[PDB]
């Protein structure tokens, strides 16, 4: 047969389930301050003292 | 994404060891002077 010019173009795509928010974590109170901030706070406490 | 290694932790660990020696040396200094303030 003789196809015409494409009236629409598509391709293989990835389908997933929409991120339904996220379950929390035990030590999730430290999220605001990064790991380094917390580490350096300990070092500054040991130093000031 | 990164991940600190043992070399960085030695630097961090050095601080702690050094700070502990720092307080210990101050204690020794005070102890010497306390002996002099009791024998005079």
């Amino acid at each position: 047969i003789d196809f015409s010019k494409p009236f629409m173009s598509l391709g293989i795509s990835i389908m997933i389930k929409k991120p339904q928010k996220s379950k929390p974590g035990v030590f999730s109170f430290l999220d605001p301050l990064a790991y380094e901030i917390w580490m350096c706070i300990v070092f500054a406490y040991i130093g000031v003292s | 994404s990164y991940s600190y290694g043992w070399s960085f932790y030695f630097g961090a660990l050095s601080f702690i060891i050094a700070e502990m020696v720092g307080v210990l040396a101050v204690h020794m200094f005070i102890d010497r002077h306390k002996q002099l303030r009791a024998t005079a």
